[PDB]
């Protein structure tokens, strides 16, 4: 009795540089009741928590916002690095209703010539909140399926509780023909993990691709405060700080220079991909009776494990996730926050 | 795959396997041991093909003997089905093995879609097609070519490049399906239509319509040699015990009866001008009478057979001089003062079906004609009509249809009947009376096919009772068995709405006709099901005109727009080229992300041959219980035949019946255990016939979902939809239901030998 995945083949190539620009419908169908509020209040609601978190997990990567109303699709936000422009926008868009119907091939081609300045190491890919059942579109789709695949735009769409069969084929033709990318909802928490999982990286097998290499400098922060002066935007800046190459004072941002336009970033965004980039494996619920190990967790201090022939109470189970690579065991609790926030294992860090 | 049935080897194409399948396998090989019948019953939702062809090919090429098999499947369309199942089967059998075949496999549908001739090709009707190209490649009109050189006769020459190189040979390896036949056959400007006609004798399987099986006039070139020791395969053959006595069937009509006039006074007008020219092949022609039936070119006629064997292929025949008949002049002027005497029996003010034997005595007292050379119409037409070497047929389409009846009526007696209604009820009070003629038994064009042969298979998802059938055609099988779909899953919610929203008890027996109450809250509960359905759902009437009857109002109603705001919507057309366009079109918007909704008849050709995967099949509707009494008792009729013949009554054969063609619709939902779709019903008897299902559906159908309300309903399909929208995919407790390749039937089987 066990939900799990076999295995983890994340090993290697991965989404870690990403231009997404999630696409959502505001149409009557998004208006009525499957949700407490509505569809999209919820939605909205439960689409403003990724933002942040995706800059969160992903503050390497740029997002805008696209909506579709009345049988057609508008842009609501543009791609950036910041949360607080696409977080802002969102807080009309709450007070904002949706209406009429989506216009799918609308929001393709928008969202399409969107992605073009986008740049080979920045990984395009787009997410779509459908709710109705129909489209909108003003010519054939699978034209622009076609344009899609030829543009090499993997793409994940998670429609409401049903499904699509073209929706279906096009998480599949996006997907160098791999279908595992039109999964649905069926409740708000499984709606919720869709947030959660969404803000991964998405290794499968990258096929053997140019790549490219990287060059940048780090910033400097500006001290003073009285001599406020802004440059990225002609403001008074009461603390900043200096581009390696062209040393501009500029305000808090781990965005590129404006100036010589290149990335500036200290060292946080980086290991934040290494935990993703090499995770470790869950730590092994050790048997009730066949581990016979210390009666306490590993990284915390959880001396009760089991019940000790306790009928059915120790015969439950023993909460003894252990790491495989350190031999060395974990309380569930400890063992489940561990791989959900600090890979980090100390038995393993402890050599 | 490659296992074993204690015998042979398995072949098997796909690498998964099913618990169905090594059943359905268990018994083929036990039923190919002891040629016998066997009718039995595989689930739809499996593909039977894959279980039928696998283990059949192997029997053909491991056991030495049964070198010819016969397939007769319903439809062409489901034998290229068949065809390109068998041309993948056929290259994983040489896949798995390397190059063993050496076989012959064709399809067979008609001169029609395989006469290449574009011009032939571009005609419409299908008469028409085969008569033009008859006379185009014709073994007279070369004649009028070879002979003298002229452009008076044209060829297909498709038909001359088969004599040229064709008819040498067979097409080089190929077990040619349709597409690939035509796209082989018209780069080699060939014509399949003759290649497979002079192929019969070649083909190590044939696959055709029931009816090459089934029609004598089109089963008559049945050569011993590919079907004296064959085996004979029915799939989906329940619709055919009426295509039997369809096959029988005759109607007719006084317009005709001027048309045969038009014909018969042609005749007089035709044998007359050849009289005058060269009587004397006519005069050798009644020596040719004098000597038998002229069966030295009666029957050996390459191109030649005007009129056909419409009766069975030639077992009740005489073969003597038709005493005065043999004279022409004679011979129309019996036909002549039949067709009057047929006028005035058509002119009759009331219904009346006469019996064959009262009819004809009553004939006899009219016009003494005797029956046993009435029978000869068919052979002197045949015999005429050549050696008059008329250039044209559609005066003449009225006669052979006489030549047919006069000979059918007359080798028929006390198992067909002779039915004369003076008009149609539909357009009452009008004068088009009609001398409806047909056969009552079916068995009886199935007693020669009976006797033929001792090894055959029927099979159907749809077949229940399974011993009906016995009863019906008069046979003994081996095996009578129905399998059950082993799905660890729903993947269809039968539900029965005998209660609508309004909980009223909803019924299409009611009338033919319109009634808010249950049709208003039949678009109300249809609308629902356009929001939250995807693209994919058909409905089925009971009648078309009953399927116009509900439309126009629901047009004049307001739930017309919703559904199309909802998704798309595409009509059941009575010419199938626009049906056909819309199907496309329909799979195309139900390929399309904008939602398609279909509405057929449950006696529509859809529900025939169609068949609708996942996508394509997602929601069934079953417009109130098919029932056929919307016409006149000549179903009571056969019906009451029926009743005295077997002791079966109408509602029993008629819920047999009924949800036969009701099951005939459903089994197109699915196409593999993939495939999904809530099967929704709609009708107050619907929850009667629970036991009338076939097994498997029967056992899919719960006793909770009876009677049920729509809106119940709508919940309990909103959840399946998700739930098979999520991908369920546990990998372990599949195997149960797969028998995981190659192991678990080697493994599981092998221990279950106990
Ligand atoms: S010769 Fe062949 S292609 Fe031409 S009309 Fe006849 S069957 Fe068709
Ligand atoms: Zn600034
Ligand atoms: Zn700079
Ligand atoms: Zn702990
Ligand atoms: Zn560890």
């Amino acid at each position: 009795k066990k939900r799990t995945a076999k295995k983890n083949i994340t090993p290697y190539q991965r989404g870690i540089i990403r231009s997404l620009i999630l696409t959502l419908d505001c149409s009557e169908a998004m208006l009525e009741k499957d949700l407490r509020p509505n569809r999209h209040a919820m939605i909205i609601q439960y689409a403003i928590d990724f933002v942040h978190e995706f800059f969160d997990q992903n503050p390497i990567s740029q997002m805008g916002i696209i909506i579709m109303r009345n049988g057609l699709a508008q842009l609501v936000s543009q791609v950036s690095g910041n949360p607080q422009d696409h977080i802002d926008a969102l807080k009309s868009i709450r007070k904002q209703e949706p209406k009429g119907n989506p216009s799918l091939q609308n929001a393709l081609e928008m969202a399409r010539g969107l992605l073009l300045p986008v740049p080979a190491h920045c990984t395009r890919e787009v997410l779509i909140v459908f709710g109705s059942l129909s489209t909108t579109d003003p010519g054939d789709i699978h034209q622009t399926i076609d344009s899609l695949v030829s543009e090499k735009i993997r793409v994940k769409v998670l429609g409401l509780s049903a499904q699509v069969a073209i929706c279906k084929e096009l998480c599949k033709a996006t997907n160098y023909g791999d279908e595992s990318f039109y999964k649905i909802l069926l409740d708000e928490t499984h709606l919720k993990e869709l947030f959660n999982e969404a803000v991964t990286p998405l290794p499968v097998n990258k096929i053997n691709k140019g790549f490219t290499l990287v060059k940048m400098g780090f910033p400097t922060r500006i001290f003073e405060d009285t001599p406020t002066f802004c440059s990225c935007h002609s403001k008074l800046v009461y603390g900043g700080y200096f581009c390696p190459n062209c040393h501009s004072k500029v305000c808090s941002l781990p965005t590129v220079c404006p100036c010589c336009d290149l990335m500036l970033i200290l060292s946080t965004h980086l290991a934040r991909s290494y935990h993703h980039l090499m995770p470790l494996k869950t730590f092994a619920e050790v048997p009730t009776t066949e581990k016979f190990r210390s009666e306490d967790c590993f990284s915390c201090q959880s001396r009760f494990p089991x019940x000790x022939x306790x009928x059915x109470x120790x015969x439950x189970x023993x909460s003894r996730y252990r790491c495989e690579d350190c031999k060395q065991e974990f309380c569930v609790d400890c063992d489940v926050f561990i791989h959900e926030i600090l890979h980090n294992c100390p038995g393993c860090e402890s050599k | 795959m490659k296992f074993y049935i204690d015998d042979l080897p398995v072949l098997f194409p796909y690498p998964k396997i099913y618990p169905e399948q090594y059943n359905y396998m268990c018994d083929i090989k036990k039923t190919l041991d002891v040629g016998g019948n066997s009718i039995l019953e595989m689930p739809s939702g499996t593909g039977k093909t894959v279980s039928l062809l696998s283990l059949t090919i192997a029997y053909q090429m491991h056991y030495p003997e049964h070198r010819k098999i016969i397939y007769c499947s319903r439809t062409m369309s489901e034998i290229e089905k068949a065809l390109v199942e068998l041309e993948n089967l056929m290259d994983y059998r040489t896949k798995e093995l390397g190059y063993q075949e050496d076989f012959r496999g064709l399809g067979l549908t008609s001169r029609k879609n395989l006469c290449l001739h574009p011009e032939v090709s571009k005609e419409r009707k299908g008469t028409v097609v085969d008569e033009k190209c008859r006379r185009m490649t014709n073994g007279q009109a070369k004649r009028k070519l070879e002979e003298d050189p002229e452009a008076n006769v044209e060829l297909c020459e498709y038909h001359e490049n088969l004599y040229n190189i064709e008819v040498e040979d067979y097409l080089p390896k190929g077990v040619f399906s349709f597409e690939k036949l035509l796209k082989y056959c018209e780069e080699k400007t060939l014509c399949p239509y003759f290649i497979v006609r002079r192929m019969i004798s070649l083909c190590n399987i044939i696959i055709y319509s029931y009816h090459y099986l089934l029609d004598p006039k089109i089963a008559e070139r049945v050569s011993n040699e590919v079907s004296k020791d064959s085996i004979v395969i029915f799939d989906e053959a329940h619709n055919i015990d009426n295509v039997c006595i369809e096959s029988l069937s005759l109607d007719l009509t006084t317009d005709a009866l001027r048309r045969a006039t038009r014909g018969a006074n042609a005749l007089d007008e035709r044998i007359s001008e050849v009289r005058k020219v060269d009587s004397q092949k006519l005069q050798d022609e009644y020596e040719k009478l004098v000597q038998g039936l002229h069966s030295a070119d009666i029957l050996t006629d390459q191109e030649e057979p005007f009129v056909e064997t419409p009766v069975l292929p030639q077992d009740l025949l005489t073969e003597a001089i038709p005493g005065n008949i043999r004279r022409a002049e004679h011979f129309v002027s019996f036909l002549k003062r039949l067709i009057e005497y047929l006028k005035t029996r058509m002119k009759v003010l009331h219904v009346i079906s006469e019996t064959p034997k009262s009819f004809l005595q009553h004939l006899k007292q009219l016009t003494f004609i005797e029956r046993k050379p009435l029978r000869f119409c068919s052979e002197r037409l045949s015999l005429l009509v050549r050696t008059l070497e008329v250039t044209e047929v559609e005066d003449f389409t009225a006669l052979k249809d006489i030549a047919t009846f006069a000979t059918l009526i007359s080798t028929y007696e006390e198992g067909f009947l002779l039915i004369i209604e003076p008009y149609e009820i539909e357009n009452a009070a009008v004068p088009n009376p009609i001398m409806r003629f047909t056969c009552l038994d079916a068995s009886i064009a199935i007693k020669p096919v009976f006797e033929r042969f001792s090894s055959v298979i029927i099979t159907s998802g749809t077949i229940s009772p399974l011993d009906m059938y016995p009863r019906m055609l008069n046979f003994k099988t081996v095996l009578q068995k129905s399998y059950a779909m082993t799905l660890a899953k729903k993947s269809f919610l039968p539900m029965i709405i005998t209660k609508g929203s309004d909980q009223v008890a909803i019924s299409s027996r009611f009338e033919i006709r319109n009634d808010p109450s249950i049709v208003r809250n039949y678009g109300s509960m249809l609308v629902e099901f356009a929001k939250i359905t995807p693209d994919g759902m058909v409905v089925f009437f009971p009648s078309y005109l009953y399927m116009e009857s509900i439309v126009s109002m629901w047009q004049t109603m307001g739930i017309l727009d919703e559904v199309w705001k909802h998704k798309l919507i595409l009509v059941e057309t009575p010419d199938a080229q626009e049906t056909s366009l819309a199907l496309e079109t329909y799979r195309k918007a139900c390929s399309n992300g904008r939602g398609a909704i279909l509405l057929s008849v449950a006696r529509g050709k859809v529900s025939e041959g169609i068949d609708f995967d996942h996508q394509y099949g997602r929601t069934v509707l079953m417009i109130g219980i098919p029932f056929q009494y919307t016409e006149s008792r000549i179903l009571k009729a056969r019906l009451e035949f029926m009743r005295e013949n077997y002791r079966i009554r109408e509602n029993d054969f008629l819920s047999f019946d009924a949800m036969r063609h009701a099951a005939q619709c459903l089994g197109r939902v699915l196409r593999g255990k993939d495939d999904y779709g809530v099967m929704v019903l709609a009708d107050r008897r619907f929850s009667r016939k629970r036991s009338q299902l076939p097994k498997w559906i029967a056992q899919g159908l719960s006793d909770a979902d009876l009677n049920l309300s729509t809106d119940m309903a709508i919940s309990n399909t909103k959840q399946f939809l998700r739930t098979m929208a999520q991908p369920t995919d546990p990998k372990d407790q599949e195997g149960v239901s797969v028998w995981s390749y190659e192991d678990l039937i080697k493994h599981q089987n092998s221990r279950k030998d106990q």
